[PDB]
RNA sequence: UAGCUAGUAGGUGGGGUAACGGCUCACCUAGGCGACGAUCCCUAGCUGGUCUGAGAGGAUGACCAGCCACACUGGAACUGA
RNA sequence: CCCGCAGAAGAAGCACCGGCUAACUCCGUGCCAGCAGCCGCGGUAAUACGGAGGGUGCAAGCGUUAAUCGGAAUUACUGGGCGUAAAGCGCACGCAGGCGGUUUGUUAAGUCAGAUGUGAAAUCCCCGGGCUCAACCUGGGAACUGCAUCUGAUACUGGCAA
């Protein structure tokens, strides 16, 4: 704080590391989804949350949430993980992109349709 | 060899040439010793289209600089005044 | 004239040469405090007249060894 | 120990204005009489008087306009820990011109208006607001 | 890239006539103005501070028919120009070619003027300008070409030019169907009810 | 020509014998549009009684400000409790660009185009109190020249 | 990461280069660097600039332009201005 | 680029609507299905979930994700703190370092003023010009906050002498 003390040793704010080690800080990665689960949340909430566990293309084995009502994932099903924490489940840090490699769009959906991988219904 | 030559700088399908003095083995739009005028082959039919510093050109040709065919054509165009 | 510097002899013991500390007094770029700052230089002198603790002026010349591109002009202020 | 007698002077004037003191004495020097002459000239103090022979004592008769005090905020800028030397372009105006800043220029101790008019910067001693 | 929808709906959310259907008749009479901008339009909004700033910006864009990136660029240009940024912003919106064609009475609305400008029916200084956002300089002559002169629209539009207030910074003359943008409009020469400090403060957050 | 506007309403509580009891506090600022700024706090059991006590206290306890043409004069810093507040005259620096609860007092104060930036705490009850203190100890070139002779 | 350095630091003489120079060799001296951070370790092409910022700064250095380095990997010279 | 032809004819999505944050109701579900940036919604009349109607914001785009700066005065040089919130070494002595009462003379290193050389061009900024406008291109200037040298000033700081 004294200016001599800063000449001797300057200020230094820490690095504030990343929530998502999707390495290189890439927007999506792809993985193999080693298994598929349902997992109970933390205390104020209760549900069964549909969550896969994925061997990414960079080596990391990370678990990942599966959005929307109902999926078609089973154990090999190469998916595109996204980045984004589900706070209610302890330790999922990622999401799966619905409407991507082996992850179909959400069936019978009409609103917020782009974020669930669903094409525009012809009418 | 130092060369007084044109160097293309405008947009696509719309060139603006700047006449510079470069060491001749540089790139065209690269390193130059000094720029000495310009040449717009369009500009519009208004006033100039081309101005070109004849004193510095005469200095460099006094030093030993060569002149490309366009710069020679422009000096033959702007002779002393016109 | 020539550009020269002034400094003091920091050590002596080498065979027709000397080493001189220069004190430049420069403002800190962020903090705005004028801070002393040295520059040690290996300086040549023929016949090694200046001892330790002196003050000597010094000019730049051709290389005379590794680093050593500096040679004295005038020894002042030798007082022990 | 005393290492900044100028900031000591300005401290005497802040704490004299704050205590409704009529006048302020201190040890005197050439720089304090220069600053005090600038303050009298710009209207922040009423008068000064240097007495004594072997130990001079500067005395500033302070001003109070209404019940309020005239010297609203006097600050020391170029302290010994960190000295501040401005050019004629970097030379600041205090309270958007309503308040002088005493700069020590080579021509003498002046204000910011007077030294920006004289065309020369220097060492900015104190903001008087 | 332009609005293409119900216009009087936009004029009804703002609560104020935005001159979006100037046309044949008088004051609205079939708008249900103020009453219902949607299904729950009978509700008073109790609008926020962001809501009043936003809603002022939307009032101005929906008047002059400008979208957001273009408006935002007008704010950057009005900011960098010397003077008063609200007044500079209205001076940039009033120099638009479709606006100057509307002010001269060549179009009934600003969309009709924008279609006259768009369909190569308007020259400035004897050169045809196809562009809605051409920035008309002072002492310019903007006129209608020989094609699309004596078409019905413009005649009718000049018929409803006399019902309005005849702007001071123009030479409106409808005989030859040519006009002269003489000077930049003063802030006191236009509209009196738009609060441009709200849109300065909207973009400055 | 009174130009009143409310900044903050809150629900405070008391915790008596049988459960809690919930009261509402308003915080308003009035001002004519040419100096003359006041704030009032006021607290009551319902919201319209709270705002009415706040306006009624704010119409009295109103302070003069020495404005410039339409704005401040010199940059001024006002502090109150934990809430430190800067202001800068912004000689036609268009639009009032201040924080929340400072935009309002500067709006009804009659100033139009200053630059602000509140620091520290930014509790609305103390960020005014740090704008009036601020606008109160901002003095004009005919007051400084009155003080110091000329 | 607190000690590092024996062609190492300097001198004399010989050689070498287009050119000064431990550049190289013989001999002599015992220096030199280092807490104003040497040495070691991790990372990294550098700059004009770019992005953000009221500013001071913070991040970055894709295109465009200046400089350096590399040309499968390790080394070497030949020709030649 | 200009002119002529035929006909509105070939040409509108995406996110959001509990608060922050502009924009609301009905129906289905009933701690489920699911949502979520934070606060948190959902255990039967859910403006927060899914659909519909309606609206809001942007628009040939619109959202999500990753990354940077901002907000963050939450590394504070400008511009923070330390009795009790994190923070005064258990207390001293003291080297290197930082700072140093007062007067006169000299120097002029810091400091200040001017000049010169340089700080490539482009880029940013300003005043203009050309592409129908704009983006874009471009003329002239300003700027490049720097460094070096020379000429001065000597109030403050430093050196030296008393």
């Amino acid at each position: 704080a004294t200016v001599n003390q800063l000449v001797r040793k300057p200020r230094a704010r820490k690095v504030a590391k990343s929530n998502v080690p999707a390495l290189e800080a890439c927007p999506q990665k792809r993985g193999v989804c080693t298994r598929v689960y349902t997992t109970t949340p933390k205390k104020p909430n209760s549900a069964l949350r549909k969550v896969c566990r994925v061997r990414l293309t960079n080596g990391f084995e990370v678990t990942s949430y599966i959005g929307g009502e109902g999926h078609n994932l089973q154990e090999h099903s190469v998916i595109l993980i996204r980045g984004g924490r589900v706070k209610d489940l302890p330790g999922v840090r990622y999401h799966t992109v619905r409407g991507a490699l082996d992850c179909s769009g959400v069936k019978d959906r009409k609103q917020a349709r782009s974020k669930y991988g669903v094409k525009r219904p012809k009418a | 060899m130092v060369t007084i030559r044109l160097a293309r700088h405008g947009a696509k399908k719309r060139p603006f040439y700047q006449v510079v003095v470069a060491d001749s083995r540089n790139a065209r739009n690269g390193r130059f010793i000094e720029r000495v005028g310009f040449f717009n082959p369009i500009a519009s039919e208004k006033e100039e289209g081309t101005r070109l510093d004849l004193d510095r050109i005469a200095h460099w040709v006094g030093q030993g600089a060569t002149i490309s065919d366009r710069v020679a054509a422009l000096i033959k165009e702007v002779n002393k005044a016109a | 004239k020539i550009r020269t510097l002034q400094g003091r002899v920091v050590s002596d013991k080498m065979e027709k040469s000397i080493v001189v500390a220069i004190e430049r007094f420069v403002k800190h770029p962020i903090y705005g405090k004028f801070i002393k700052r040295t520059t040690k230089l290996h300086v040549h002198d023929e016949n090694n007249e200046c001892g330790i603790g002196d003050v000597v002026e010094i000019r730049e010349c051709r290389p005379l060894s590794k680093t050593k591109s500096w040679t004295l002009v005038r020894v002042v202020e030798k007082a022990v | 120990s005393m290492q900044d007698p100028i900031a000591d002077m300005l401290t005497r004037i802040r704490n004299g204005q704050a205590a409704n003191k009529a006048a302020v004495t201190m040890p005197s020097s050439k720089l304090k009489v220069a600053i005090a002459n600038v303050l009298k000239e710009e209207g922040f103090i009423e008068d000064f008087k240097v007495e004594g022979d072997t130990k001079p004592e500067l005395e500033l008769t302070l001003k109070y306009f209404q019940g309020k005090a005239v010297v609203e905020s006097i600050q020391r800028v170029s302290r010994p820990g960190l000295r501040i030397y401005k050019r004629k372009d970097e030379l600041p105006k205090v309270m958007a011109g309503l308040g002088i800043a005493v700069v020590s220029t080579s021509k003498g101790v002046m204000t910011d208006r007077a030294a920006r008019q004289a065309g020369l910067g220097g060492e900015i001693i104190c903001y008087v607001a | 890239a332009r609005y293409l929808g119900p216009k009087l709906k936009l004029s009804r959310r703002e609560g104020t006539d935005l001159f979006l259907k100037s046309g044949v008749r008088a004051i609205d009479t079939k708008c249900k103005i103020e009453q219902a901008p949607g299904q729950h339009g009978a509700r008073k909004p109790r609008l926020s501070d962001y809501g009043v700033q936003l809603r002022e910006k939307q009032k101005v864009r929906r008047i002059y028919g400008v979208l957001e990136r273009q408006f935002r660029n007008y704010y950057k240009e009005a900011a960098r120009l010397k003077g008063n940024t609200g007044e500079n912003l209205l001076a940039l919106l009033e120099g638009r070619l479709d606006n100057v064609v509307y002010r001269m009475g060549f179009g009934a609305t600003r969309a009709e003027a924008r279609q006259l400008v768009s369909h190569k029916a308007i020259m400035v200084n004897g050169r045809v300008v196809n562009i809605a956002s051409y920035q008309v300089s002072p002492n310019d002559v903007v006129s209608i070409r020989e094609k699309a002169k004596k078409q019905s629209r413009v005649k009718a539009a000049l018929e409803l030019a006399e019902q309005r207030e005849k702007p001071t910074w123009l030479e409106v003359d409808a005989g030859k169907m040519e006009g002269t943008f003489k000077r930049k409009p003063e802030r006191s020469d236009l509209s009196a009810d738009i609060n441009e400090h709200l849109i300065v403060e909207l973009y400055s957050k | 020509e009174l130009q009143e506007k409310l900044i903050a309403v809150n629900r405070v509580s008391k915790t008596v014998k049988g459960g809690r009891i919930f009261s509402f506090t308003a915080l308003t600022v009035v001002g004519d549009g040419n100096g003359r700024v006041g704030f009032g706090y006021g607290k009551a059991r319902e919201v319209p009684a709270a705002i009415q006590k706040a306006m009624e206290k704010a119409r009295r306890n109103m302070i003069n400000v020495a404005l410039n043409n339409g704005t401040l004069q010199h940059p001024v810093k006002g502090v109150h409790t934990g809430s430190r507040v800067f202001m800068q005259p912004a000689s036609e620096g268009t639009g009032i660009i201040a924080g929340g609860a400072m935009r309002a007092v500067l709006e009804v104060a009659g100033v139009h185009n200053v630059l602000a930036k509140a620091y520290g705490s930014t509790n609305p009850i103390n960020v005014v109190r740090a704008t009036i203190d601020g606008l109160e100890n901002m003095n004009s070139p005919e007051m400084v020249a009155a003080k110091r002779g000329k």
